[PDB]
């Protein structure tokens, strides 16, 4: 019972982790890609 | 022009404050000169409120209170707090803060004194509170090079002396009247020996020292009872069991002082038995020298307390006979008199 | 790129030329030294007045001798030489003022130095002013939030309170003071920054940083950067002090930063020893104390009396004020210096930063027994007020207990009660830069540990344990946090709400 | 069974927090266009 | 005249250098500014020297050298070392060394940099070195009381913060082309408080500090990893990797100089388990930031070690893990990469 219990708990830490390193994705694809339009509409 | 030497008053009658330290170590006398020496940010405003609260409001006589180089914060907060209290009909309150030329923070404390001067020579009783008297000195050496005087010691003004005794004379008793006085003395940099600080003891009666070592410590009101001292301390003008138990506190603390380093760098179990002991006393009435006062209650969250002389005595003895030896040395933080001691320990 | 609008904005000029005769006073350049001018024979000049010099410099008259004028310029000097003549303008510096420099850089005189436009403000105002007066004040009882919970728990700072912030190089002086102005952006406070005697890419990325967190919008961004006239740089907080004054007579908020007042006492000895005034203390002019106690007495809180009768009745039933964070350099920790010393003797509190509780990784690093706040609990909201109180007293304690039990042999439960409970707080109060909390956030990790809450986790946990809990909160208990924001309220129903949340929490996370 | 209810909610609470920490993500990455203006 | 606000550049590229302790605590930047602090004979040229040697790897375009105030022989030998090796001419070097007049030490400093103000304004990238900064400062101090100057604090002029502001911001990356600087800074008598250096931090985006202590024990370069910083030490910049690795050193080394008294009068078996082997940790991480020279060889005999930024952090991050707790201290002293330390255990 507590080693099922350890290891739930281990794979929830990942899940959690895993979401935190999506959101870096998302933010920097986000910031790249309005910046390049930025400079787009700059160069016009 | 000062009063003559043959115009000099007499008089010892002790004055209660309600604060513990003070009434044990420092007692005050009607008619005397006080001064309250610290540097920033250790208590000199709160304790001359707490004081103004426990003498001025009760006094039958008139008060005048000089605000010379202060916050213009404080004084609308003073001056609501008098008014509000109904106490404001007995005060002259005269204001020269920080914003102002130094002519008018270098003439300030003439005018609070000129009002007083009058009140005394009509024969009355008067209080004299002055909040900060280094400002005066201050607005001199901000202006003596400008007056083409050359500097002396530490940048300040030659004249440093004179116009310290020029004004310090003026405020005294007389055969005519009285005047007591309470004047808060800043500290450059928390160093007692700088020329200013030095040259204004030998003018005071009673000198109550602040400590920011103390104050760093979260323990209030941060009065030093080793270098604080006072004329009336003495057992021909108070009495043998007050005297005693001063100078047994004082005793307790001297030697504490020298202990603290040690148990530092080899630990207490290297101490002796009557070692041991005496630390756990010494902590513990350097923590009952602690009191939550009524114009604290902003910083500290909870009530005043005013304690007596009696009841300071009784609870200051208790700890040094050893009465006291079984209770928790955070029992005595923050509690009046020696009763509460006893009830916060059970909390 | 529009033809016939530049024409017209020209003839603007052309029409409005003054072609009528004007009566001047005159004088004639003498001697032209560092930034020091001599002039003879203006006699109608008054003390801080204007001077007119060829090409449109400008300077200020400081030394009216006997038979000499000793004029500061307010710019570039190398261009001035003698026989050249000096005019004079019947008027004191003043400066533009106005919501119209709210997102805008300007030099010392409100000149735009960001090519974003002309500023379009209504109103000017002069730099040098005196406080309103002991009767015209109010008591500091509202908040001033920064955003930090070591500061707005233990160091509260009111609308109206001047806050000193004090530290040696390089510790977080200037990033506590941005961050304090980045949190305004919704508090409806407007915000000012003086940069005194900094380089200009150091100006550049605080304003990117303001940018980049939604602030700028919200700042007056005041620049005299290290290569300008030390009269710019000595100036430069009055200038700033002005502009925030504007908001503060009209029944409004406004927050103040002097990231520098070290080099605005140090651009004055300059000037003053040039002039041949003679030196103070260390080297330093007599009145120094008066050059800070002069510019911090105008932060403060007024009445709507004062409001009242300062718009005409136009605003009333309004207090307005103004809320000031100098900031001053220590040498190797040393309070001693003649600067130091003027500054700590003048504010309504301090901020002590430390380089080794910095180098130990408490980032913050507010030594919470150095630091104080004069107005404390009357600069707090209810829910604040009552969880945070003795915690600043407590810490100070705690630190003196864990240096003197350090190598003594196991103590009493009062002793473990105190020393495990002061451990947990002090993990508690750091913080990173560029995130501040909320009231609710704030509250709930207060709560979290004077409750008792924290007594069965880890010192090495409680960062984790604080930043799940206040993510739980804000995901299944979303309308109480809203319920704690809206003024800091405090009673039986939010205590025991946030009591049974805690428990679910830990009871099943 | 006690040991694998809880085992699963342990498991849903983390599904739950990771969807919340991708929808903020998402929110700042909107908020970020702030860009099509600022610059 | 300084570039304007408008045209300020806001840049945070990072700049690899090779050596150890520079590229973990103080991460330099392309197109920013770095100075190196440090008393007399501790290591100032020569760290100077191997920085030249390391950042013309990466780099392509011009380089301009100002020599103020130093010893002609180092010119000599600086300037034969480049034509020997055909680095000359990209190179554009300007001279005013100690044998000069003080008009000449007062104005070398404005020649090297308007030669690169018009390479920078071309829209090149330029590296602009300066062999002493102080030196500026200081043939302004020996003049000043012949301007008819009054003296500030320690006898130097009036105008010291100013003289520093007008040469410093001229020295800038704009929207055209880009300036990486380096400087060293002379520290009179040791004492980082003093004036010249005390106002030169400011006007920086990275300082190392050299210390006498460290170059005593035998350490090279003689850095101090706790004085020294910079604007790149972010998570923003260079990712949280490098961050917690350089934040764990820095905590390592701050708690080791802590225990130094009481080390010193008891010794290291008193200190509790955990303090043990932080001080253990410590003293491996104080010899594994050592780092061999290719300019110093000549000194001891030693071939020089070249270290990347990701060898750097490997090597740190195992070591505050506790993955070479079995490795002798004396194994860390002077071996560039990680690796080497377990080579050198073997005997
Ligand atoms: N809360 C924090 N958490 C982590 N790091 C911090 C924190 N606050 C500040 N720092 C970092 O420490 C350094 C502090 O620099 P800052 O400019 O704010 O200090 P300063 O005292 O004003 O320095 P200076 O004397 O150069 O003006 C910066 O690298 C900053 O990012
Ligand atoms: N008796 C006290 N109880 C609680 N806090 C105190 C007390 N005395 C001083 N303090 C704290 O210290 C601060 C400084 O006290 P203050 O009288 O203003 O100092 P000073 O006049 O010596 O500069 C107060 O604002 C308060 O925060
Ligand atoms: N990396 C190093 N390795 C070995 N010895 C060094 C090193 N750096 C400096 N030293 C020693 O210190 C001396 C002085 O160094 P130098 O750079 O000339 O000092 P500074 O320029 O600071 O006066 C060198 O000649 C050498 O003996
Ligand atoms: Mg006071
Ligand atoms: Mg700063
Ligand atoms: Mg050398």
């Amino acid at each position: 019972a507590g080693q099922q219990l350890r290891e739930a708990k281990a794979q929830a830490a990942e899940i959690v982790e895993q979401a935190k390193k999506r959101a870096n994705q998302i933010v920097d694809e986000a910031r790249d890609q309005a910046r390049t339009e930025g400079e787009r509409l700059k160069a016009q | 022009e000062a009063p003559s030497y043959a115009d000099q008053a007499g008089g010892n009658e002790l004055l209660e404050t309600g604060i513990k330290v003070i009434d044990l170590v420092c007692p005050f006398a009607k008619g005397g000169k006080v001064g309250l020496f610290g540097g920033a940010g250790v208590g000199k405003t709160v304790n001359m409120m707490e004081l103004i609260r426990n003498i001025a409001i009760e006094h039958s006589g008139y008060s005048v209170f000089a605000g010379v180089g202060e916050r213009t914060r404080e004084g609308n907060d003073f001056y609501h707090e008098m008014k509000d209290s109904n106490v404001l009909d007995k005060v002259a309150l005269v204001y020269g803060q920080m914003n102002e030329p130094p002519g008018n923070r270098l003439r300030v404390a003439l005018t609070g004194l000129t009002m007083a001067e009058k009140f005394r020579d009509e024969g009355r009783d008067v209080l004299l509170f002055i909040d900060n008297i280094y400002r005066y000195t201050l607005a001199g050496t901000e202006v003596s090079a400008l007056l083409g005087r050359m500097p002396s010691a530490v940048g300040y003004q030659p004249t440093l002396a004179e116009e310290m005794g020029v004004l310090q004379e003026r405020i005294t008793s007389t055969k005519k009247g009285s005047i007591t006085s309470i004047q808060a003395v800043y500290v450059p940099a928390d160093d007692l020996t700088d020329p200013s600080p030095a040259t204004t003891f030998a003018h005071l009666d009673a000198t109550v020292v602040l400590s920011r070592d103390i104050a760093s410590l979260g323990i209030y009101p941060a009065v030093d009872p080793l270098d604080s001292t006072s004329r009336q301390l003495d057992p021909l003008v108070i009495g043998q069991d007050h005297y005693d138990t001063a100078r047994g506190v004082q005793y307790v603390l001297q030697r504490y002082k020298e202990l603290k380093d040690i148990i530092a760098i080899l630990g207490m179990d290297e101490l002796s038995e009557a070692d041991k002991l005496l630390v756990a006393r010494a902590r513990k009435i350097q923590r009952f020298l602690s009191q939550p006062f009524f114009v604290a209650e902003v910083f500290t969250g909870s009530p005043g307390k005013y304690v007596s002389l009696k009841d300071t005595i009784a609870g200051f003895k208790g700890i040094l006979n050893g009465d006291y030896d079984h209770l928790p040395e955070q029992a005595f933080y923050m509690v009046g008199g020696i009763e509460e001691a006893v009830e916060k320990a059970k909390k | 790129l529009n033809p016939s609008e530049i024409s017209e904005i020209i003839k603007g000029r052309i029409e409005k030329l003054d072609v009528a005769s004007q009566a001047r006073n005159e004088g004639t350049i003498v001697s032209v030294s560092d930034g020091i001018v001599r002039i003879y024979g203006l006699a109608d000049v008054m003390y801080g007045e204007m001077i007119e010099f060829p090409g449109g410099v400008y300077g200020m008259a400081l030394n009216l001798e006997q038979d000499s004028v000793g004029a500061v310029v307010l710019g570039e000097y190398q261009g001035l030489a003698e026989g050249m003549n000096a005019k004079c303008t019947g008027r004191i510096l003043e400066v533009p003022v106005g919501p119209e420099l709210l997102g805008r850089v300007v030099d010392a005189l409100g000149n735009p130095i960001d090519g974003k436009g002309p500023i379009d403000a209504k109103a000017t105002d002069a730099v040098e002013k005196v406080a309103p007066g002991v009767i015209w004040r109010k008591s500091v009882d509202q908040p001033v939030q920064t955003g930090y919970k070591s500061v707005d728990a233990m160091i509260p700072v009111g609308r109206g309170q001047r806050e000193l912030i004090i530290g040696d190089r390089q510790i977080g002086k200037t990033a506590l003071a941005v961050d304090a102005i980045i949190n305004q952006k919704d508090s409806g406070i407007k915000c000012v920054y003086v940069a005194i005697g900094q380089k200009q890419s150091t100006i550049a990325n605080v304003v990117r940083k303001l940018e980049e967190n939604g602030a700028l919008a919200n700042t007056i961004v005041v620049a005299a950067s290290a290569s300008e006239s030390a009269a710019l740089q000595y100036l430069a907080p009055y200038s700033g002090c002005t502009m925030g004054e504007y908001f503060r007579d009209r029944g409004e908020d406004a927050l103040i930063v002097y990231d520098d007042l070290s080099k605005q006492a140090v651009a004055y000895r300059q000037i003053s020893l040039l002039l041949r005034r003679p030196p103070g203390r260390e080297a330093y002019p007599g009145d120094v104390f008066y050059l800070h106690s002069r510019l911090l007495e105008r932060a403060s809180r007024v009445s709507e009396e004062y409001v009242e009768k300062f718009t005409n009745g136009a605003v009333t039933g309004k207090t307005g004020s103004l809320t000031a964070l100098p900031i001053i350099e220590t040498q190797a920790g040393d309070v001693s210096a003649f600067v130091p010393t003027n500054v700590i003797s003048i504010t309504d509190g301090q901020i002590f930063l430390e380089s080794a509780m910095f180098n130990s990784g408490i980032r913050p690093a507010v030594n919470a027994g150095i630091s104080v706040s004069r107005v404390g609990g009357a600069a707090q909201t209810k829910i604040i007020k009552k969880l945070s109180g003795g915690i600043r007293t407590a810490l100070a304690q705690y630190r003196e207990l864990a240096a003197f039990a350090q190598f003594a042999s196991d103590l009493d439960e009062a002793t473990r009660k105190q020393l495990e409970h002061g451990q947990r707080v002090t993990e508690l109060m750091k913080q990173k830069q560029y995130a501040p909390m909320s009231i609710a956030e704030m509250s709930l990790s207060l709560y979290a540990a004077e409750r008792g809450f924290l007594q069965d986790v880890e010192i090495a946990k409680v960062g984790s344990f604080e930043q799940a809990l206040i993510s739980y909160f804000q995901r299944e208990h979303a309308a109480l946090l809203a319920k704690i924001n809206e003024k800091g309220d405090f009673n039986d129903e939010i205590d025991a709400g946030i009591k049974a949340g805690i428990e679910k929490f830990k009871a099943t996370q």
